[PDB]
Formats: C-alpha cells, structure tokens, sequence
C-alpha cells in the first residue's frame, strides 16, 4: 500500500477511537482523502469524502480530518456494528493513480484481551525426505484478532517463502492464526536457529527452533 | 441507484489471461463518471487497478499498466477488464465500481459491485501430501496438509471421533499455485494417541495419517 | 471553456430523460427507466463561447435528504419540464420552483419553463397558459419535442444564457 495505516485499532463500546493515515506531498498533501468501511464479508463502502464530509446514512459520530500529509478518521460513541476494516484513499500526482492505505482492523471489544499462545514446529522427517521444509508457527487463543508475524533466520529478517493466514475465530471465540516459512533442507540444517516473532497489542512472543 | 455486477471465470491458468466483465444496471455507462476495477487478495488490502471513461480514456495503476486493458461496451452497458501475464499473486476478489462524479464529487468508488473471486493457478488437479506436527502445562500438535489443488480439503480426525480442540486453519495459496493448511489440537502434557484424516474430491484423493510424537 | 451545471426537473413521464439523451447523444429514446438518475457532460459552442455542460437528469422517487439537497444545490440553472398533454405535470411546476428556491436559498434562480411533447396533436395545456406563468416568474418558456428534436438545443442553450445573466 502506498498510504500507511496502523494494522489494527480497538476500543470499548461508547468510547472514542482514531485511525491514522499517512502519505506524502504527492497524495494526501495535494489531494482530498476518502474513507471506506468494509464490514466483514461485504464490499467496501464510502464512509467519508473530501477529508471530512459524510454521505447519507453515515452518522455524525464518524468524522474525518486532514492535516499536511496525514489524515485521521475518528469514531466516537463506538458501537458493535463499527467493527470492520477501514481504508483511506487518495489520488497520487506522482503515480497518476488512486492509492490506498493498507487497512486498519477496528475491533469493538467484547471479551477480555488475550495474549497469543505460540507454538513453532520444525519440518517433519518425511517432508525433509521429500527435499522440502516447512516451519509451521501456530498462533492460538488471542483476542483482538490481529497479529503481526516476523520470521528470522538466526537474527536476519526473512520475507521470502512466508505465508500467513488472516486470523479467524476458534470455537471458544478467541482468535487463531497460522504462518509458514518454506525452506530447503540446506537452509534448515545450515542455520543454527529460525525464529517466529508474533506481536499482539504491543507485546511480542517469540519462539525459536533448531535442527536438532 | 446504479448497480454493478462482475462476471467471468473463477479459475485462470497462466499463459491464460484474466478476463472479467462488469454489467451495469440502473445507470448508463455514458454518464459523467469514471468506471474502475479494484482488487483485494484474500485477507489483504485494496489495490486500484484502473479506470475508464465512456469516451475511452483510461488511467491505470503504474504497478500493472503493462498488463492491464480496460474497455467499454456502450451497447451492452458494460465495461471489462483484461489482466495478462497473471501469476498466483493475482488471486484476488475483483470489484468493479463507479465514481469520480463530474456532478458532485464523492470520491473514486461511489458504488461497488459484489466482487468475484478469481483464483490464478497453473496447477493441474492434485491431491495433498500430509505431514505430521509432533509436540515436545498444555502442549500442541497437528497435521500439515501440503500442496493440493483445488480446494476444499476435508480434514476429519480419528475417522470422525476427535472433535474437541480441533482448529483447522484456513488454507494459504502459495506462489506455486497449490494450497496448504494445518489442523492442530491443544492437549495437556497427560499425553496419549492422536490421528488425522484428509479428503480431496477433485482428484478422487483420500488420505489417513497417524501423528506420532 | 466555461462550465455550467444544469438540472432537468419535472414530473414523471414528461420527458426529462428523452430531452437529456437527445441533447447529449443526438437520438430519441422510446422508453427510459424512470428510476435512473444520471449526470451527463457535453462540450458545445453557445453564442461563440465554448461551454462544458454538466446535466443532471433527475429521477427516482420523491424523497428528500441533506445529500440530495447538496446534489440539487450544485445546480446553477434548472429546466422545469411539463408535458403539453399532461395538465397535472403543469400544475406540479410550482412545487419544483419552490424546492429549487429552498435549496438555492434565493428567490432569483436561473430557470427555463419547458413544454415538452409538442409534436403531439392533443394538448391539454395551452401555449398561452404556459407563457403567462413563465412571464409571471420572469423566465423564458420554450416548447420542445424530444421526438423531433424541435426546440431541444434552444431549451438548454436558453438556460445557459439565463445563467450567464445571473453573472
Ligand atoms: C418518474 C420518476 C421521476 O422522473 N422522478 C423525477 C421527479 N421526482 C420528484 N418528484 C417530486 N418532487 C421532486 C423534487 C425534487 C427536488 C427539487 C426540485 C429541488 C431540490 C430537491 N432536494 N431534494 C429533492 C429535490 C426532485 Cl430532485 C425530484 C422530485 C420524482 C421522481
Ligand atoms: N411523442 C413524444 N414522446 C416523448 C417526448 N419526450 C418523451 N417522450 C416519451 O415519453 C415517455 C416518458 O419520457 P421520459 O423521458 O422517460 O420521461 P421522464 O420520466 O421525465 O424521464 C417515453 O416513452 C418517451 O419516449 C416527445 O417530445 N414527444
Ligand atoms: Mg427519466
């Protein structure tokens, strides 16, 4: 995404939450910002236009502002129906195109916050024998359903070969997510350690596995 | 109010081209608005593809401009998308939209279609390889269901008898065009015996695999 | 070019869409969905001035909202269409003027009264009754036929000239 938003936000029913959107002089700095709300399972829908105007059906507890190269969406009197992904968008003069923020998952809190349980699995012998290696980092029992996962080889960040699912609810209605690091067996046994790093609400759980 | 509806193949196999059509109703394609295509990888963010005016002018996203053609058919009240040189990374829900009103600006995407999932994969049908995830307070274990196409994959456990703690994760689509998923169980360390079972109808595949510590 | 924002208003079935599509696309529509409200844009030369016309062809239902007020307040001039064979559409004209006056917050809004379907043999609204009404409003009155294109350009161009006089 060319614009930058925090990946998640949350608040209790009735309180005020803000969602930020940062860009540059070529987009937000020169142009109007528009906000879209995507309820789960639905298409995005216009929420705020031209920085701070509300289309029909959008109540006045939603409000937008724009200052310099940043914009902000504020939601007061937070309600359960507000739980959704929020996107900012603007025209970019350098690109001659519309650009988006990455999206913010807004959670309207309905149960205690819960730190994730992280289990990092090394590749199995039978997959290694197929000349394949998959590190499976399972993330379980967290609320706010939003995590960021970073992978490290020894201590160097690794981005290729990574696939991470978007969190979804467990049968006990807390969230779970999964992240995969694909390696060749030559990468696996050469390094001393690979790490799965999971950040949730600011706290970071890390687990390390070694070919042993 | 105007309504938009995407249509076109749900599966594209590379060398092949991604082709979609947006049928517009409750409004003329010749109105003074711009018609856009937007996409959204599953569980990822929105990315604008391009826009067209009824006269024929287009603006395209620079990251796709070489691969993108958007056209307008005024006789069918339609506009369409052609995305060539596709890979599994182009797997996304594709939306058509109307916006940038000359009359009263509300932004670029005033009205959206429902969206249609297009999967991009050069993979012929293929059953999964199933590998086990062994454990070392509570302890976790599971089964890794690797490299299958297409979805879905039924994962039962103990032939349809182990139900508690079973969290089967949604699948990922890897850059190979093949899916993988996991299925895990949280268990006290109080340890015993646990097994998973896998079905993949499109290839007439069916696998059972014991998970040992 | 100079831009003008024109709104076509009037009762259902009087020819708002047929008029707009004739002006914009130079052909006659035998039937057009009465729920479709679209804006259109066209570049034309009026009295030597290159003009960009934005035209809102109003439709849908008689419903009101803060937002629809903004759509309509965007209009700089209003074509008030009635049908010469539909006496009710002519009676409704006062309602359209008062609404325009309301969102524009002015007694003085550029307007043209249009009597459409003048190609039809059976009239129920005399030319003269419409002329008097327009004179009393101080606005032009034009008879048109979206079927034959008669008076069509004159109706919209006269509305541009009226917006010009408003300055
Ligand atoms: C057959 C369906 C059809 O052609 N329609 C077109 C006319 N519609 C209308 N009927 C009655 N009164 C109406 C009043 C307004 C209006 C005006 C004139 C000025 C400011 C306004 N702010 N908000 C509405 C408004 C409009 Cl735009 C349409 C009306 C029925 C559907
Ligand atoms: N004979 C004749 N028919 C017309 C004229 N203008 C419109 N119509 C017809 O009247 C009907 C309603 O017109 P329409 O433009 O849809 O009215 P609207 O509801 O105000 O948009 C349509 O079937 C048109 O073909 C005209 O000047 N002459
Ligand atoms: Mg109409």
């Amino acid at each position: 995404s060319v614009l930058t938003q925090p990946p998640s936000a949350s608040g209790t029913p009735g309180q005020r939450v803000t969602i930020s959107c940062s860009g540059s002089s070529s987009n937000i700095g020169s142009n109007y910002v528009y906000w879209y709300q995507q309820l789960p399972g639905t298409a995005p829908k216009l929420l705020i236009y031209r920085n701070n105007q509300r289309p029909s059906g959008v109540p006045d507890r939603f409000s937008g502002s724009k200052s310099g190269t940043s914009a902000s969406l504020a939601i007061s009197g937070l309600r359960s129906e507000d739980e959704a992904d929020y996107y900012c968008a603007a025209w970019d003069e350098r690109l001659s195109g519309w650009v988006f923020g990455g999206g913010t998952k807004l959670t309207v809190l309905g149960q205690p916050k819960a730190a994730p349980s992280v289990t990092l699995f090394p590749p199995s012998s039978e997959e290694l024998q197929a000349n394949k290696a998959t590190l499976v980092c399972l993330i379980s029992d967290f609320y706010p359903g939003a995590v960021t996962v970073a992978w490290k080889a020894d201590s160097s960040p690794v981005k290729a070969g990574v696939e991470t699912t978007t969190p979804s609810k467990q049968s006990n209605n807390k969230y779970a997510a999964s992240s995969y690091l694909s390696l060749t067996p030559e990468q696996w046994k050469s390094h001393r350690s690979y790490s799965c790093q999971v950040t949730h609400e600011g706290s970071t759980v890390e687990k390390t596995v070694a070919p042993t | 109010e105007v309504q938009l509806q995407e249509s076109g193949p749900g599966l594209v196999k590379p060398p092949g081209t991604l082709s979609l059509t947006c049928a517009v109703s409750g409004g003329s394609i010749s109105s003074s608005n711009w018609w856009s295509w937007v996409r959204q990888p599953p569980g990822k963010g929105l990315e604008w593809i391009g826009e067209i005016y009824h006269s024929g002018s287009t603006n395209y996203n620079p990251s796709l401009k070489s691969r993108v053609t958007i056209s307008v058919d005024k006789s069918k009240n339609q506009f369409s998308l052609k995305l060539s040189s596709v890979t599994a990374a182009d797997t996304a829900v594709y939306y058509c939209a109307r916006g940038s009103s000359s009359w009263y600006d509300l932004g670029p995407f005033d009205y959206w279609g429902q969206g249609t999932l297009v999967t991009v994969s050069s993979a012929s049908t293929k059953g999964p390889s199933v590998f086990p995830l062994a454990p070392s307070g509570t302890a976790a274990l599971g089964c890794l269901v690797k490299d299958y196409f297409p979805e879905p994959v039924t994962v039962s456990w103990n032939s349809g008898a182990l139900t508690s703690g079973v969290h089967t994760f949604p699948a990922v689509l890897q850059s190979s065009g093949l899916y993988s998923l996991s299925s895990v169980v949280t268990v006290p360390s109080g340890t015993q015996t646990y097994i998973c079972n896998v079905n993949h109808k499109p290839s007439n595949t069916k696998v059972d695999k014991k998970v040992e510590p | 070019s100079t831009e003008y924002k024109l709104v076509v208003v009037g009762a259902c079935g009087v020819g708002k869409s047929a008029l707009t599509i004739q002006l914009i696309q130079n052909h006659f529509v035998d039937e057009y969905d009465p729920t479709i409200e679209d804006s259109y844009r066209k570049q034309v030369v009026i009295d030597g001035e290159t003009c960009l016309l934005d035209i809102l062809d109003t439709a849908g239902q008689e419903e009101y909202s803060a937002m629809r007020d903004q759509y309509m307040r965007t209009g700089e001039g209003f074509l008030c269409v009635f049908a010469i064979n539909n006496t009710k559409s002519f009676e409704d004209i006062h309602h359209y003027r008062e609404q325009i006056k309301r969102v524009k917050d002015s007694e003085d809004v550029p307007m043209v009264l249009v009597g459409n379907k003048c190609d039809l043999p059976s009239r129920t609204v005399d030319t003269k009754q419409a002329q008097d009404l327009a004179r009393s409003y101080g606005i032009p009155f034009i008879e048109t036929s979206a079927k034959t294109r008669q008076g069509v350009d004159d109706a919209f161009y006269t509305l541009v000239r009226e917006i010009r006089k408003h300055k």
